[PDB]
């Protein structure tokens, strides 16, 4: 919901 | 009723704790190795700040930081979580045989009741641009449970801002907005909304990473000391700046990142989201200027970044910058809750 | 208390109308050329259903479909929009010199007043999997304003369902869930949550497109006739199926898409989201079976897909399936509201 | 999430 961005992997 | 419900629209709160109820979203944060491993090192290397101590974990999510506090020999850890993730945390506490040491307490830290005061509070309450989510205010609210001379982990937070040049990015956003310039979209004139569109597209903070060569001056630092701040200190955050420009070019906006320090009795451990550091799930944040500022090396770019808390768990951001040597001024609004996640 | 308020949690509503309030989100739909261009053709090629008629536009957004009704000669168009986009539609009506013929009415179509009955209702209320958003129910509700023998554009909707095999998509789920099958994630045994993780990932419908070769039997069709249907008819949607399998393999779930038809006086025009047609912003939707089923060509895969409307403007989906020749069975529950966008 | 992003041409 536009809260935490995806971790880079 | 509660300090939380007073400052938060219900529609924000439901959606917010919904997001954190997904194991996928807890796993997202957990799999940030820089985040999760720095927290573990901060806790384990400062074992004496935990050994035989009482601990409050604010927003325990999976339980992961509560586990590190237990690994460090905490006597008792109160793990507070307002999402349904609280139920999954209690499963992990049982399955890791830590029922004697970790006590999950479901609900908001503003609303729950704890059995006793605590020696130290741990949390990971940082949103993007540090302040998104307003969870720092829950972290500070929790000091009502902290003993005198008790500690906070993290202890302080530094926001860095610096000016940048990136015409590609600027142009990317400008072009999206220019859809609304069309005088004949399927034979319909949209052009009357061009202004409202550019306004909306440039309200959006850009979340991604970049090379440090795009920075035009050394960063300005603004510090929040979590031991000393009170909740209300975060209602209106004014960050003045004066930049000594090291490069000539167009300034397309301000770039933001943050560091937090765990100031322990053994050592301080830094967790950095800077663009010179290994990348985190927070990336970095850029606020674009609708109208770029030209500046020459040696000019000063001065102004104010003002953050005003809202009821949607975020901030209304105004950025006013000027090039002192020409009186060229840029005023900008930014809706921190509506970001453009640009990273790939 | 409106029909809308009673079926919808306020927290869903707020977020829902916030989304459509963004010019960028209107733009996203407008830029789907297949969607927008087919709406234009349906309306313009059936100009005699619009010439000098009274029209209602249910959820007008930017105004686009009402502008097409005007291009087709409509006398009066009431354009209803509940988000703040209403203000922007008014700006375009003024700038296109159409205030005499298009009246923007801000609000929910369940709550506003219309000054008169209409000849034809136009809308684009199709969510992914057709039914997501529960806006079909707003479109049906609006028939209270339709003159007897008034028309609906679109006129009917057909959902298609077919079994598929996609081993790699299936295995993606366990890969993601197997994060939790770690006995020492930074020293924490996560394994006890592995089944909960699996279940959460399998509850997500998968939005993306695919090669038609994955499909294992001809589709079954479930039709909603918008001229005839009542709001209540969409609270419980039961789609029985008996697939005669054309290919042998492991069935990993059911694939869904939809068509609508505008049955005009001059011609019927179709808008299809099928995987054989050009791609739309709806893609297609796959629901996985957490235990897949072996079927050989010639077998019958029988079962039911049951969509039960909820107060978050979506559906709880229950899919139950069996291969009749073996008796092997799969039961699956999905949350339509929370998909995986896999095209991204 | 409500409507998915339109396919990039
Ligand atoms: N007022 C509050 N009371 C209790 N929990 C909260 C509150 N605000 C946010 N949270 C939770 O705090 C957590 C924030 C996460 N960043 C941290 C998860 C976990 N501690 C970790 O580091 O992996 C989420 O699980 C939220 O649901
Ligand atoms: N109950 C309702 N009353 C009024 N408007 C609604 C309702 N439900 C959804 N909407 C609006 O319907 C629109 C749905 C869009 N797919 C259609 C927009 C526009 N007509 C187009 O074809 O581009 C959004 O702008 C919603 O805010």
């Amino acid at each position: 919901g536009a809260i935490r961005p995806a971790a880079p992997r | 009723r509660s300090v939380f419900s007073e400052r938060t629209e219900e529609s924000s709160a439901v959606q917010y704790f919904q997001f954190y109820g997904y194991l996928s979203q807890q796993q997202n944060m957990m799999q940030d190795y820089v985040r999760t491993g720095t927290y573990q090192r901060a806790i384990l290397q400062n074992h004496t700040d935990f050994k035989d101590k009482i601990v409050l974990d604010v927003g325990c999510g999976s339980g992961i930081l509560s586990f590190f506090a237990a690994q460090a020999g905490a006597r008792k850890i109160y793990a507070v979580e307002a999402s349904t993730m609280a139920q999954h945390a209690e499963v992990l506490v049982k399955s890791n045989n830590l029922t004697d040491r970790i006590v999950v307490i479901p609900g908001k830290v503003e609303e729950v009741s704890l059995p006793e005061q605590v020696d130290i509070i741990i949390s990971e309450p940082m949103g993007y641009m540090l302040f998104n989510e307003r969870m720092l205010e829950s972290y500070l609210h929790a000091k009502k449970y902290l003993k005198p001379s008790g500690n906070m982990f993290p202890t302080i937070g530094d926001v860095h801002l610096a000016p940048f040049t990136d015409e590609q990015l600027y142009m990317e956003q400008f072009t999206k907005a220019n859809f609304w310039y069309q005088p004949s979209f399927h034979g319909v004139d949209l052009s009357a909304l061009r202004g409202a569109a550019v306004d909306e597209y440039f309200r959006q903070p850009v979340v991604d990473t970049f090379d440090i060569r795009i920075l035009m001056a050394k960063s300005v630092k603004y510090t929040v000391n979590f031991l000393e701040a009170k909740e209300g200190d975060l209602h209106r955050i004014e960050i003045p700046f004066k930049f000594h420009m090291l490069h000539s070019g167009l300034v397309h906006g301000l770039a933001f990142w943050f560091d937090v320090a765990f100031i322990g009795s053994i050592m301080t451990v830094w967790l950095s989201t800077a663009p010179t550091e290994p990348l985190t799930h927070w990336y970095q944040v850029r606020c674009l200027f609708q109208s770029p500022l030209f500046a020459k090396a040696g000019d000063t770019l001065s102004g104010t970044c003002l953050l005003i808390a809202n009821k949607r768990q975020s901030y209304d951001i105004s950025i006013v910058a000027q090039v002192d040597q020409t009186g060229s001024k840029s005023s900008n609004l930014l809706d921190l809750k509506n970001p453009f996640f640009r990273y790939t």
